């Protein structure tokens, strides 16, 4: 947790940097799938809340031996030429902490109602009467869009980043680098 | 006086052949000949076109010819003929300045390096690019690169490659007749969704016959990014050979009118003042006129 890794996008002549964006987070989830663990951490340094920006870099934070690894994982093949990174150094000691989160939402009503479907066995009028078509859900975040190996259909993950706090929580992350309890130091 | 002529249309050189896709396996490449071609599917989310690879593959199979002419600066139809012979004779100085070396090498870089897999690129982990050289029906020379060394913004050299470079330069000076077919393979995934190019069911995806195919001219876009020579900032790599230097992606145009850096104005320097421009500019005038253009005044 005491080091970071600075990924920017080195900008591209055939693709906008959302893309590039989408490519490093689905190839840091794969290398996240492969190597294991849960203190590796993910922020957005120049996140602008103003649009929901995402920037134009990309924040790792973790410990050595697991940045050692990451590195070492062939997952960086192929992405040499649209990204470039410096080396795992460590954080700034004066540095505030914030947390950062998946908020899914329930944007389709149909697959809620696909959902109750399978849990109280109602028809498609009592789903219709019980679930309007006003539930879904418009959120004003960040997000990167991927597909799965797993599940075919294409999935928006919105990231948010927390309210700054001033110390740390022990806690894990998740696959896609987000925290299911844990912080990150921001500078 | 030695005007622009008012009609000065220049022909495409490197005809690039429509590329298709196809599906298949690693390590089965060298009996890739039958592999099955992916095909545009559409599918209901409003329905839109998708297409991917089937579960028992993870190489894509992009394949195209390419025609190398020569004859890069005669114009097909030009107004004046006295213009036409002082961009003839401006041409054939550049020849003997250089014999069409370090555009061959980049072309021959573009063709090297899976630029013409523009998004099918990105998320493979390696990408292998093989180029027969057909003469007479038959494979005269083979060729076997790698795109994961041969970076996409890095402009080095390799001795296949410089062999590739002649090859391509013997076509654009006219000394023979260069027919190269590449096929490219790409190891994006089991499955994974490829990128054709996109046909105007909101959003179709552009095809030929029961099997899905990339554009001509997104190829030849492909091969035309090259420039490196325009007044780059923030750290952007090459860019395609275009009048006034313009990328969609970024939303800007390099090599601004307002300098003294975009094609026309080079041209106007070099063939009507006898202001001979830099070298890298001149190689940038000539890889304009090989891509051809509608170029002339009003």
């Amino acid at each position: 947790m005491d080091h970071y890794l600075d990924i920017r996008l080195r900008p591209d002549p055939e693709f906008p940097p959302a893309q590039l964006m989408s490519v490093l987070f689905g190839k840091l989830h794969q290398a996240l799938v492969a190597q294991g663990g849960d203190r590796i951490g993910v922020s957005f340094p120049d996140l602008d809340e103003s649009r929901s920006r995402l920037g134009e870099r990309l924040r790792i934070h973790a410990s050595a031996d697991d940045l050692r690894a990451l590195l070492a994982r062939p997952w960086l093949e192929g992405l040499r030429d649209h990204l470039q990174f410096g080396e795992p150094a460590v954080v700034p000691h004066p540095t505030p902490y914030r947390q950062v989160s998946r908020v899914q939402a329930k944007s389709n009503p149909e697959r809620l109602r696909r959902r109750l479907m399978r849990r109280h066995d109602l028809s498609e009028e009592e789903a219709r009467k019980r679930i309007p078509d006003t539930v879904a859900r418009a959120l004003d975040l960040p997000f990167v869009t991927l597909r799965s190996q797993s599940t075919g259909q294409h999935f928006r993950l919105f990231i948010r980043h927390g309210p700054l706090q001033v110390t740390a929580e022990e806690g894990g992350f998740t696959c896609y680098g987000l925290s299911k309890g844990g912080f990150v130091p921001w500078f | 006086i030695l005007s622009t002529a008012s009609v000065l249309a220049f022909e495409r050189k490197l005809d690039p052949s429509d590329a298709l896709m196809s599906a298949g396996a690693w390590a089965q490449r060298d009996a890739s000949q039958e592999w099955p071609a992916v095909t545009v599917r559409e599918k209901s989310v409003q329905t839109v076109d998708v297409a991917n690879l089937p579960s028992d593959a993870d190489t894509l199979k992009v394949r195209f010819t390419l025609r190398v002419l020569g004859g890069a600066g005669t114009p097909s139809a030009c107004n004046d003929a006295a213009y036409r012979d002082k961009l003839l004779q401006t041409v054939a100085t550049y020849v003997n300045d250089q014999g069409f070396a370090e555009l061959a090498r980049r072309y021959a870089h573009n063709l090297a390096n899976a630029r013409f897999l523009w998004r099918n690129r990105v998320g493979a982990e390696a990408v292998e690019v093989r180029i027969n050289h057909i003469r007479q029906g038959e494979v005269a020379r083979a060729w076997r690169f790698d795109a994961l060394a041969i970076g996409l913004r890095d402009f080095k050299a390799d001795a296949e490659l410089d062999a590739l470079a002649e090859l391509i330069a013997s076509g654009l000076s006219g000394s023979g007749h260069v027919l190269l077919e590449v096929v490219a393979f790409a190891r994006i995934g089991d499955g994974q969704e490829v990128f054709p190019s996109q046909e105007l069911k909101s959003k179709t995806l552009y095809s030929v016959r029961d099997a899905a195919a990339i554009h001509s001219q997104k190829i030849g876009n492909a091969l035309r990014t090259i420039d490196t020579w325009y007044p780059d900032e923030d750290g952007l790599g090459p860019i395609a050979v275009e009048p006034y230097g313009s990328v969609t992606s970024q939303g800007k145009a390099y090599r601004q009118p307002k300098q003294k850096l975009d094609f026309y104005t080079l041209l106007d320097n070099w063939v009507l003042r006898d202001e001979a421009p830099a070298v890298e500019q001149q190689h940038y005038v000539i890889a304009n006129l090989i891509r051809g253009g509608v170029f002339g005044e009003a």
